[PDB]
Order: structure tokens, then C-alpha cells, then sequence
């Protein structure tokens, strides 16, 4: 119908204006200070960028709210430097406009669906991890950088709130680590970069030698962005109503693997890539959260949604993707 | 022969009891607005007014310089143009100290500008002032050499004490009376532009040498050399040189060395960020690099 | 000097300004919508009220803080069933409004005494208890009891952050489980009165049956507000100037008393009680958290305080006092 | 023979410095957070590790301290309290030096009550640390003297010689191993602590000696003796006491001299507000004092 | 009618108050923080007190312009120490909140009488001190003082441009260095007073000698209370309407003396006075703008005013006041 | 870095404009209303232009502020006719919004470039025109009709201010009478347009006698452009970190000139223009502050710098240029 998505630049947020291109009864007014990840998509008739800054406009992005039918929040900091340099600022921002977007929200009934950050587990030793019942561990309260992620989960808890007093559809929802091609830099300020996969990719471009860090033992998982793009599809037609109210998680415990094999496909892949004469050698190996398994249980009770990509093929193509579009801006 | 003096910091200071050597009589210091020894106490402890306006260029000052009539004008590295305004009261005239090897690289901030090229012989020039600034005849020049093991504090002392001995035999010479000096030679004269920050990033193509006596020139209380890499900072206040290799690699890890355009470089002492001081183990242990 | 009280009308806001009628260069105008508990020393010639709620008046607490030389907030929801009543208006008031108040202090550079509540802590699995290196624990989402309490904790979290990059003079005191004259009635919204001592406040005044709750060995530490006062007097005029940018704990450790013990002792302390004959006899026994040390090094660090008065004193000569001002009338 | 040190300020660099010159090592510096050579520069030019928590009250530092081992642990002018629950893990005991003489002459701010009566009998003590703080046997103590012309500065420089030959004759008596100690008066122990600086206000009913010992207190480079009169601040760094009039009032301008509880009082130099210090007469100027 | 004076607490407005209150048809509404020195006031019928302060409270100010019908600006601040240590604040108090007012004014047709400053001439050479037709000399930019000072001067043209388009009823008064019984206090930084006068009372309290400055050669102008505010009575009412546009000035050229003549009455009255016994002596005269003589013209012109009272006996009567109420419990 | 510079469309404005478009490194974000005069830029691919109004949008600029890095004022009002008609437009549009201005980049810490009027030093007797140390004489009192001019000044301390207790780094900056192509019309906003060359202008395409105002020989200064905005570029990157809260002047003593000179020469390069057969001829000559010298010693003390180009080849391919593109379109 009419979608509004604010932090319109964005990663994720250019896979899904993608994706919602193809489907015929969508207008797509993104608004954001900035295009150039969208630059492609400028010139397509239903698309109708804003320059806009959601720290200044109040009254214009609520035109927005009323014109539109569907309100997708997505603007979230995750670069480090604003946490080392002044995490108070940011702490203010980014976090106070957002309850103000809520209340607007619920002021004129509209229907949200927030991303909630993946930061609230934090260290859990505990056994049984659990999102609802479980509790969460924060390390010593004399470092400020944290005072923000926390403060994130909080606002899960508002929009809760305001379920009962009166009645808003909420969805919180929650990616992890989902990565594809069109990576993003490391000072974007784009949620969806794995700091762990971003480094390798840094480790294969300067070409240093591979350092295995406490042997590489450390194991990871990695999602696909369409098949959760399509499920965001199947809760915005809302197939029985059954999504609201309801955290939804997106992840893939089957591929639950080390760094070492990781690395192993990982050469085996860039060691076929034609352009390595631009790049330096393979340097040889040196020597120098343990698992977030997710429950996909409401996934099923809410859309009967599964995986079907696999990982392996598409990392290799993304890594192709990205020695080949290396920036040629020398 | 009593006279006006223009003195600020050590230099100006080491200046004032030289000429307290001689006998000279200061009738009122003319110092600028404020670790270094605050001339207020000795001028307490010896009894001598000091003024310090905030500007001389008004009819009641020099209403009060030709009162008090100075024979002399001295200038201890000072940082302001002197139009005539200055140069009309002096009968005798005004000499200024400086240590550069004039008229090579005049100007503001000249300390860098003679340790650009590290010579092992530089030293003070005093000079006579003309309506124009430092066009006046040199009066006397010494040399000293610099170690290739001096930091920038030890400069500075015997800068201080090669001030104290010049000046030593420098005030008889006015003492007993003029003297014919030595002219300047024009033929030596140049001018260049500004100074860019980009001389406190530590670059990595230029030779080992060079930015070497930089950095061991910029080492405490200065701020020192300091460059980032990723988002995390470090400042090398002092470090060796060890003799082929790509710039930009990790060469090794204990000890550590790193690549430039000639030989290697070792970090000896440094800091990152705000942080203490300890050699390059431990901040490659934060910032993770190995060989 | 001018203190100004947030919320002067109430146990601590009444035993405070009491203690400080005992000094001479004190000027007390204090802000609250009620004045009855301070109907004795309103007419004191330097005590002046002020009727006002801060969450309608926005000057007039701005201009009062201005004007003084120090100011005190003291309010707080010790009401736990109002947690979940009309969670909106707790958390509308609670955080945002003393958000403000924290800024406009800062505006105006004031001396800023912050009463942090105890739940700081929590649950904490760890034995040696700590205070700003030990873990934090949070409750499910399901259950509403800590939307309040976490998130007062994160607001304490935001006052430190305004010490280093805006240099604001913080003090983050809290109080532990104080008693004495003049106790708080059931709805009062004013905090210091325990909830044990309050039960058996019940449980005698209202004759009801001693509950012998699985043995009753859950220990428990008492404070006297003498003592608090003579240490906010010490902060306030700043002996040593050691207390700036610290976190005090007032507390007692070393008298810790099961509940047993506690009602033995009232029992013994109630059977000499002397206006017995109007009040009807016990009906006879019924038969039906663990552990909380504080540490209290700081406070001997920054102020070398003792604790002077021993439990059983305060506790008898309270229980006479809200036993013989029972109204006469009926 | 190598052992952990705490160690912070000139004191501890001092401490540093003397441990040095006997030969010994230090395995770590456990000092805080941070124009004289900084001890970190020292240390990495030994090449040595160097950890600055700010705190060591975890099980993690615990464990440092248990597999280092640490032979004999010192505390020189520290700032921060290391209470007993630290005191258990030292196997051989700590020893603290402070500068006022164990056990008598205790109360509140020692350090400006024996500049009030200006001791020519002072001294420093290096003591032992129980289950009680500050109350562990004596050590060895120390006599130094008080001059009637020392300024802060040079005072500090007697209490540094001090601590260095007095270090000179400890590191034998703890190298050969323990030394018996001397008891003290349970009776006489207390807890000390600091001052406000509300104090600098000038008294002028005090008698002459007394201002005199506080006008020393404030010396350069502590705030200074500041007192206001109508809206205009100024504060004495120096005066004399010279041997009429009903006192409180000006006896004379140049030289500047003030009316006490008993005698005069001379000032030497003071400034005015914002301005640079000079003698008392032009003070009296400005301020539009009268005789 | 109904009177607001803002700024009741004061020599001038004590003064104006008593005035006013000696005719009936007056209702007396003073608006201002503190009521100490017209506390005399409070127990008469038709006087009514507010606090306020225009700094900080808004509404207060308007619903009173509303209501009265008219209104006396009459607060101005005159600490010296304000002015070098925080400029920005004299600036952004007695600037714009003024302008306000004035604004205020006009969309409500009221009445402004503003008290204009004396000091405009500052050294002017001529002789004669003209106010529009001779030639004004000002000091350095460098001092900061003059700072504030000038725009005072600014403020003064705006009104004037109030003038001509739209013609607002305005009247620019200048008070020339006035006195009278009920001094201000030592530390007061409240207008009312000449310094020359203020320092000789110190000189002869602290017994200090009486600094001849240049002989004391100097020559003022003083006034009386009475006869100023009975003028300024006749201007309220504006008889003939004629006082429109016109700005007026208060003095007493005639009674123009030296500090020399001052110094004599002064040791006159001091070697007489009986009660001198608590007091220290005088202790004789050190040997260590000059000339202001302002026209009266317009007085004349428009209200046909000629002052009465004269100068010696005012000192006598301000002297004896200042030495009898000296409190004798200090 | 980034450049804000309100007010792109105008004289000054264009020209530095331009002759910033020969460094790579600027990005140049220009607000105005109107964009005629820079109808050839615009496509230049860093700068872009936006429609504004500092009278009314107020979140807009501030968010340009926060943008971009320096800000630079350059809008004045030099109209006479409107100091008239309508002096309060003037009044609180050329002083209060660009004082709020000043304020919001003071709050967030911005460098300020601002433009200073040479007409406050007025008429000094002194050789050398001091801006802190010389004298001041004014015009008569009666006229308010240029009280607005004056404000301006009164600016120019607020500024001062700014310097002893914030230490903000501005630039204040004065154009002794620049000029260059492109100049502006009669009725355009835009200062530099002296009444010497615009009369000059009118007396020639009007054909009336040339006015000997007193002889024609009143003297005059002009400057060139160029060195003025290479001077505001050397100050942009602020070589040498030397002029920060500098004041410096940019002007041409050594061109002393009076009207009948400039007629001469003037002439003397404009009948050598071959196009001048649609322009009439010259009438005769009919018979009918005064002087004032710039300080250059700041300019020597910061940037060492020296105007080259010599004037009347400037002035009369200006005055060719103009002639050559007379509008068809009237």
C-alpha cells in the first residue's frame, strides 16, 4: 500500500527497497539525509527520496506518518567512534526521538515494526538462554559505552507498554548478522555488519598474514537477507494476524562453524578469483558470545516461515563481488 | 644609562640578569601579558617596578618611555612585528637575539625551521634593528653542534647557557662603546609559506633520518609525534633507527620494527592515546599486531 | 546557605529539615504539593513551603533552583502495586521529568545530591557484593516489577556520564532500610519504611496471627536517620572535598537480625508496652533477600563515619510512639 | 630481591631512583592513572612492565599479586587507601613513609601545624601498616630542621634530600632482613585527613607570627593568602613583622605596613585580582589605601 | 485606576509608593522578589504585593499588564562585579526582556515611562552641557564596563523610534544624582546615590582621611525626592497631553557645589552631632565630568516646574537620619 | 571542510564563490532566496543551492550549521530610502536573527567568520584611524533616521564579549570599498556599491553635467577584490593558527583620489571603447569621511600580505563590462 521507512540509507534498508520493487501496489517515500546507497534507485517512479534529518524535522516527518499506511523504523549508530568520542550525545539522540516517534505513533495508530538490537543478551552464562525469562549480564558500570546498548533494550519494554494501555500492533524484530552483497564501510553508520566478518574481509584485502587467534575455534553463524526479507513480507500482509505482540528472530543454528573452516572455504574460494594479480599473495597462517543459538519457534507459530539458502556459495560469490568492485577512486 | 628592557620567558629572564652583571639600571620592564621563572619575583625580591600593558601603541606610554628615556632597546625572542613606532624612541637603537642562522628562514616558529635540516653547527645571532625588522647589521654569531643523542630539553639548556656566555662578553662590547660590525648578506635570502598539520602525522615514505631528528625534537613537554591508525591513536616520543623491505608490513613482533622509505624504525618509548608510557609490546598487544 | 527539598513532606524530607533547623545559615523553601506532615515547623521563621507539582511547573522549579545554593531531589514510587496500575504515568513521571531537572542544574552548575534507590544491586549472583565492578541482573519482560527499577538504574547510569564530559559535581547517595518517629502511613509515596517492619506493623496494630514464614531466617539491616543527616551534613559542607565525584553507601552491616529474632524481641518489648489493657490480646501463632551486605569503604575513605545507635532502641521507642498516637477520639 | 612497588608523586619517583641505585628490580609499578622525567620513560628504558589499574580490589589483581610473589612492599605519599583486605596478601608486610613524627603531636592537618609554630624539630617516618590503618609499629624515623627563610619550594627540596639519604641507610637494614621496631601509645592514634581552602582568608586579629606562618603556607605555587576588600580580591605571597594608633588601621604606604594583633606586619608582594604581583606600595596605590 | 511599579523594592520606589499613597484615588499593586525595605507598606489596604522576577517568570508579568492600567518600569542592575566577570549575563537580562515589555506595551496601548540614564554626557568640552545640540565625547572601547552602558543608550533610541509611525505614549526621564532619607544599604548594588557623597559617609564612618581630589573642585548637582516625585506626580497625570514625545530631565543646576564645600558641611554637622561617642573621628584631608550644569528648557516648556528644596539642610537631615538608626546591637 | 555562506546571491558572495571553486577540497551549500546572480555556478558539482529566508526558517539554517564546519554571514541591508520607511523591519531582521545566529553557533562551537561595517570609526582627528584607543564624534541628535546603522556596531562588542569568557574564534572582517564585475543595481541589497562609481555611472548613462561636489576634489579609497578574498582565504585555513580572534582590515590608503581625477581617468579609458555610439555624450561640468586611513599593521602581523593589481584598469573593464551587457529587456 504506502510504506514509509526511516533511515531509508541504509543496507538492509536497501535490500528491502529492492525486494519491495518488486511487488506492484507499493509507494516508497524514503527520506534520509543521504542516497548514495540507493543511487540506483533514484530514478524509479515510486520511489521518492527526502532529504531530511530526523534530529531536526518534527511536524514533516509526521506528514510523512499521516500520508503514509505501514512506518518502518531503522536508523540505529553502530560505529564505535561516537561511543569513544562523546557516547552521551549520541546517548541523547538516538534514543529520546525514538520514544518521540513512538507516541506520535500511537497518537494517530499507526503500525510499527521496530528492529530491536541484538546487544540485549550480552554475555549470558546462564544454560537455558531464553529472550523472555532469561536474564541479562553487563559488565563494570565504569565504562559509559555501554550505558547505551542497555538503554536500547528499555525502549523494547516501552513499546511493550504500550500494548496494554492502548492497544497498538508492535512487532518487535530482530536480524542477526545478515550480510550480502553491497557491504558497507567501517565508518557507516549502518546496522548488519558483523565486526567479525568486516575484519576478516580487512585481513584479506591488506593481504596480512592470517593471524589465528587463540586457533580460530571461535564459531559463528550467518543468515541470508531474502528469505527474512520475505518473511517481512508475509507480516506485512499479516497472514492471520498472528504476528502481533510476538518477538520474531531470524537466524541459522545449522551452520554453526568454527573460524578455521571458515577460513579454509574462505581461501578455497578467493584462490579461483582471476583478479589476484592486483593483490598480494596468500601470506600463510600464524599463530598468535561462544554460540547464539536462536529459537525459531515463534517464526513457525506466527508465519510457518523457513530457511532454504545456504551459506557457503554466497559468501564466495560476495567475496568475488567485492575483490571485483574494489574502489578504483585511487 | 638607565633603560626600558622587553623580556618574557627564560631567554628574557637569562637577558635581565645579564644585564643585572653589567650595572645597567632598568627604570620599568615593559613585559607582555602571561613552569618558567615568572619575572615578578626576582623584580620583587631586587626591587624593580614592572609594567605590563596590555598594548604600547598609545600617546601615555611613550609619553612615559620619553620620560623615563631608555638608551637601549634588548629583544629576547620576541614573537611581534616592530614598526617604528618602537624604533623612533631608541638613541642608541634596538639589538635582538636569535637563534637561527640569519637570513636564512626568518620568521615565526623558526625552531623547526633550522632543525629541518639537522645541521651539527648552528647557534645565536645578536643583530641591530632598521626600519626594517632583522635588515640591521649582525653584532655577533656562536656556534654550538647537536649530538645525534639530544632531545629537544637538552637543546634548549644549551641554548640557555650558550645565551648566558655570549651574553657574558657581548655586554662589554657595548659597554666600552660602538663597534664596526658585520653586514648582512642579502644574497641569502628566501621565503616560504605555512606549516601543515600533516607534519604531526607520522607519514611513511620519507627516510628513517629525517623524521628521526623530528621526532626526537618534538619529545616532552611537546606534544610529541603522534598518528592513528584505524581509530586508535599513539605518539612515539623517542625511538632508534635499525638497518630492503615493503613499507606498510609488520617487519617483527619482540622486539617490534617498522617499515619506512630507508632502514627500520624501533619504538622505544611511547603512548597511546591518554595512556602511560611503555615500549611497542604492549600497545601492539592492544592494538593486535603481529609479524 | 539555600537547600531546597524536592518533595520536602515526608519521613526523610521532615527528620532532614528538622536536623537542619539545629544550624543557623540555613534558609529551607521547600516545593511540594502537600505540607501536612510539616504542620510543626512550617511556622519556623526561615521554613517557607511552597505549594507546586514539577510535573505542570516548569519556571518555578528552574527559578527555585536558581535562586537556592543547593538542591535536593527526594521523591520516589514506593508504591509496587502503582507499577503496574498505569505503568504510562509512572514512567512519564519518573525519568524524563528528573531528566530535566539533572540538565537544568547542569545549566546552572549546582551542587546535585542524588537519592539512587538500592535496587542497584538487585539480584546480583555474585557473594562479594560490589558496586561498580560486579555484575547487573534484569527481570523478564512478562513481569512488570522492573520497568520501574532497571530503568531508575540507568538513570543514575546518566548522571555519572554528565560528570566527565560536562563536569557536573554529582553526588549518588542511597538509602538503606532506615526507621524512626513518625512512621509513613500505607499510601504515603514517600520512601523509608521497610516492608518488614511495616508488616508487622500490621501484624500487631491489626491483631493478626504471627506468621511463622518458613522459620523466619531472612536477615535484614536497619539504619538510623540521625546518622545519615550528620553524613549529608559532612557532604554538604564538603570536609576534605573527597566526596566529589564518589558513590556513598549508608548503612549498617554488622547488626543484621532475622525475622524471628525480630519478632521475639518485639514481643518482649511489646509486653511491657503500657497502654496494653486498651488494645485486645494476640489470637495466637500461625504456622506457614537472603543476604545483603553493603560495602561501605568508600564512606570510611571520604568521610570516616561510625555508626552510633543499636536497633532495639529505635524499634521500641517507635513502636510506643505509633501505639500511643492511635486517635483517642474512638 | 625484585618485587612489586605502589608508588606515586616525586616521592615515589624518588623512591624509585634510590631503589635503582642499589640494584633492585621492580616486576611491576602499580601507580594510578595519570616537566620532571616521568618514571614511565625510566621503566622503558629498563624495558620493564608497567600496569596503572584503577583499582585492586579484584580476584584478578589478587592473582597477579599471588604468582608474582612480591618480596617487600613500600608506599610512598600514596593517595589512594589500601585498606587490610590488600594488607593480608602481602607476604613480608608493607611500609609507608609519611612526614610527620610518630606517635606524638597527632590531631587534624599536622603538616600546617608544625609550619604554624615553625619546629626546628621535625621528622619523617617509615612505618608498618596492621589490621588497624596507620597504626602499625615504627620502623625507623628520621629528624630534619626547619629554616626561618624557607620558602616552599626549597623545603620540599630538603624533605626530597631528606628522603634520599635516609633511603640511603633503610635499604641495608631491609636488605639484611627485618629490623626490630619501637612500640607506640595505643592512646594517642588517630585517623588524618586534609583541609579547606576557606583557611587562605586573612585574620588580621591573628598575631604577626602567625600570619607570617600563614602567608609561608600559601607559597608559590599554592593559591595564596587571599583577602577582599569592598569587591577587589588580592593575596600576600610575602612579608616581614617590624615592631600609636588604634590597630586596624594603615600606618604607612610605602612601605605598605599593617596593623596587627601585636607588632606590624610588612608586605613584600602581593597581587590585585587578576594582575601581576608587585610591591605593596603601588598596591596601596590601587587600592586607594591611606596613611 | 490601578499601578504597577515594577521593581517596589527601593529607595526610589519606597519613595514613589509613599508619594502615592497620599492620594485616593490609587490602587498599589508592587511586583518584585523581595519586600524588605517597603514592609512599612504591607499592612495599608490598597497595597498588594507579588514576587517576581522578569528574568524567569512571564505570565505573572503579562496578566498584570492586563489587568493595571498603568505601568512604571523602575529595576535596573548596577553590580560592578557583573560586568567583568559574566557580560552575557546583563546583557541577556537587562536588554531583551525590557524590549518585551515595551512591545507588550505597544499592542496593548499603555503607558511607559522610562528612566534614561544621565551619564549619556559623559566629557563633553562645552561649557554649557547641552543634551541635543552640543557635542558628546566618550571614553575608550577597550574598558568593559561602557559595555552594557552603551546599549542602554541604544535601548533609549528604540523607543524613540516608537515615536514617529505609530506614536506611542512614552516619556523618557532623567533622574541627575538625587538623595534623601532611607539610605541604601553598604553592599546594596541599587541606584539612588552620588559616589562622591557615599564615599564621604565611608570616610567618615571608617574615620579615613578625606582624599582632596585635585582640591575637591569637582562640582555636582543634587536633588530632592519630594520635589522630583511631586513633578513626577504632574507627569503621570500628563496635564494637557502635551508631555507626549517630550523627554525630561530633574535637577538642581543652581545648587552646584565642590567637594570642598561638602567636605566644610560635612565637618560642620560632624563636630556638632551629639551621639558621635560610638563612633571613630575624622582623621584629616590628604591633598591628591568636572563641571555639569544641564538645561531645563523643556520642564518649563511643557509643565512650568521650579524645584524648591535645597541642599545643605537635605545632608543635615540624611546625616542625622544615618547616624541615629544606626542599629546599637552590632 | 564545508563552507556555509548565507547570502550565495550577491557580489561578494559570488567572487568568493568562484574563486573557491579552484580548491578541490571545499563543498559549498548556498541559502538564499533568490539564485539569479549566480546563474552560471550552479551546475558546478559541489556547490548546490537552497531556498531560505533567516526570517523565518530557523530549524533549517541550524541544521546547515550543524552540517557543514564554518558558517559565514555576508547579509546586509545598505538601503536608505528603507532606514525610513520602514526602520523596524530593518531593526529586528539585520540584528536580532543573526544574533540568534551567533548564539546557536557559540551553544555548538563553530568558527565565526563576521562581516564589520568601516564606518564606526567616523571622524577621528588622529593620523591613524585606532578601532579600541581613538575618539568618537556624532552626527545630531534629532535624527534617529540612521540609529539602525549604529546598532550594527553595537553588534561588533556583543562579539567583543564573546571573546574574554568563551574564547570563541572569530573573524572580524571590513571591506573598505571593494569592486569588481558584476556589481549590483540600484535597488539590490547588496553593499560595495560606492556612491562615487554608482554616481559616476548614473551621471554618464543619464548624460547630465558632471557635479564638482566642491570642486570635485574630495578624496576617496578603493580596494580590489581579489585581495580581499584571498586574504579570507588565507584566514579559512587560518595559516599559522595566528588569527584566531583577530581583527583585520583590508583596504588601499595609497590610493588617495578625488572625484575629479576618477572623472579624467576614467574618461580617458572609456572613449577608447568602440561600442559607444548607443551611449550619449558628456554635458560639461557643473560646479557645486572626508578622510580616512586603515590600519594594516594586524595584516602584516597574521598574513604578510599586499595588494598587486592596479586600480583603473580594474575600473574601467568593470565599467566596459557593464556597458557591453546593458539588459535588452528594458
Amino acid at each position: 500500500m504506502r510504506v514509509l521507512i526511516l533511515g531509508v540509507n541504509g543496507f538492509i534498508g536497501n535490500h528491502l527497497t529492492e525486494r519491495l520493487l518488486r511487488e506492484d501496489h507499493y509507494e516508497v517515500y524514503g527520506l534520509d539525509i543521504g542516497s548514495d546507497a540507493i543511487s540506483r534507485f533514484l530514478n524509479h517512479p515510486h520511489f521518492h527520496f527526502v532529504e531530511g534529518d530526523i534530529s531536526i524535522h518534527s511536524e514533516w516527518i509526521e506528514y510523512h506518518v499521516k500520508k503514509c499506511d505501514v512506518v518502518l523504523p531503522l536508523v540505529a549508530i553502530a560505529t564505535p567512534i561516537e561511543y569513544t568520542r562523546n557516547p552521551l550525545r549520541v546517548f541523547e539522540l538516538d534514543f529520546e526521538e525514538n520514544l518521540r516517534i513512538i507516541r506520535y505513533c500511537v497518537k494517530y495508530r499507526k503500525r510499527i515494526i521496530f528492529p530491536s538490537t541484538s546487544e540485549v543478551y550480552g554475555m549470558c552464562s546462564d544454560k537455558y538462554f531464553d529472550e523472555d525469562h532469561s536474564n541479562l549480564i553487563v559488565g563494570p558500570v565504569n565504562k559509559p559505552r555501554w550505558i547505551y546498548s542497555v538503554s536500547k533494550q528499555l525502549l523494547d519494554r516501552v513499546i511493550w507498554a504500550y500494548g496494554e494501555k492502548e492497544g497498538l500492533q508492535f512487532t518487535l524484530f530482530r536480524p542477526f548478522n545478515w550480510m550480502g552483497p553491497r557491504l558497507d564501510n567501517l565508518n557507516a553508520a549502518r546496522i548488519g555488519s558483523s565486526r567479525a566478518i568486516t575484519q576478516l574481509i580487512l585481513n584479506l584485502v591488506e593481504g596480512s598474514p592470517i593471524k589465528l587467534i587463540d586457533g580460530g575455534k571461535q564459531k559463528r553463524c550467518f543468515t541470508d537477507i531474502r528469505d527474512g526479507i520475505e518473511a517481512l513480507y508475509r507480516i506485512i500482509e499479516n497472514a492471520g494476524n498472528r504476528c502481533d505482540g510476538e518477538i520474531i528472530n531470524i537466524g541459522n543454528p545449522e551452520n554453526e562453524a568454527s573460524i578455521e573452516e571458515l577460513g579454509e572455504m574462505l581461501l578455497a574460494s578467493f584462490e579461483k578469483h582471476p583478479l589476484r594479480h592486483h593483490f598480494p599473495p596468500f601470506a600463510g597462517f600464524r599463530v598468535v558470545v561462544e554460540h547464539r543459538k536462536p529459537s525459531i519457534r515463534n517464526a513457525h507459530r506466527c508465519l510457518d516461515w523457513e530457511p532454504k539458502i545456504d551459506m557457503q556459495e554466497t559468501i564466495d560469490e560476495t567475496l568475488d563481488f567485492f575483490l571485483r568492485t574494489v574502489d578504483l577512486t585511487d | 644609562m638607565k633603560t626600558v628592557v622587553f623580556a618574557y620567558h627564560d631567554m628574557g629572564c637569562l637577558g635581565i640578569e645579564a644585564l643585572l652583571a653589567a650595572g645597567y639600571e632598568i627604570s620599568a620592564i615593559f613585559t607582555h601579558t602571561d613552569f618558567y621563572g615568572s619575572v615578578a619575583r626576582l623584580a620583587a625580591e631586587r626591587g624593580i617596578p614592572v609594567y605590563a600593558p596590555d598594548n604600547v601603541n598609545h600617546p601615555l606610554w611613550v609619553e612615559r618611555i620619553a620620560q623615563l628615556s631608555p638608551d637601549v632597546i634588548f629583544s629576547f625572542y620576541y614573537r611581534h612585528l616592530i614598526y617604528d613606532e618602537i624604533l623612533q624612541l631608541a638613541p642608541a637603537g634596538a639589538f635582538n637575539l636569535h637563534g637561527s642562522l640569519l637570513p636564512k628562514y626568518r620568521g615565526r616558529a623558526p625552531l623547526n625551521w633550522v632543525l629541518v635540516n639537522g645541521e651539527t653547527e648552528t647557534g645565536v645571532t645578536l643583530h641591530r634593528m632598521v626600519k626594517r625588522a632583522d635588515a640591521g647589521a649582525i653584532v655577533a654569531q656562536l656556534r654550538i653542534a647537536i649530538a645525534p643523542d639530544d632531545i629537544a630539553i637538552t637543546l634548549h639548556h644549551k641554548l640557555c647557557h650558550a645565551a648566558r656566555q655570549l651574553l657574558e662578553q657581548t655586554l662589554p662590547a657595548i659597554k666600552h662603546g660602538n663597534i664596526l660590525e658585520i653586514a648582512q648578506r642579502e644574497n641569502e635570502a628566501t621565503c616560504f609559506g605555512r606549516r601543515t598539520p600533516d607534519d604531526s602525522f607520522l607519514e611513511w615514505h620519507k627516510p628513517a633520518s629525517v623524521l628521526h631528528n623530528m621526532v626526537r625534537a618534538v619529545a616532552d613537554p611537546w606534544p610529541g609525534a603522534f598518528s592513528y591508525v584505524g581509530n586508535q591513536k599513539f605518539t612515539v616520543w623517542s625511538s632508534r633507527v635499525h638497518p630492503k623491505a615493503q613499507p606498510g608490513s609488520v617487519i617483527s613482533v619482540a622486539p617490534l620494527l617498522i617499515a619506512c622509505g630507508d632502514g627500520a624504525l624501533e619504538i622505544v618509548t611511547g603512548q597511546a592515546g591518554d595512556g602511560i608510557t611503555m615500549q611497542g609490546s604492549q600497545l601492539a598487544q592492544t592494538l593486535g599486531l603481529v609479524q
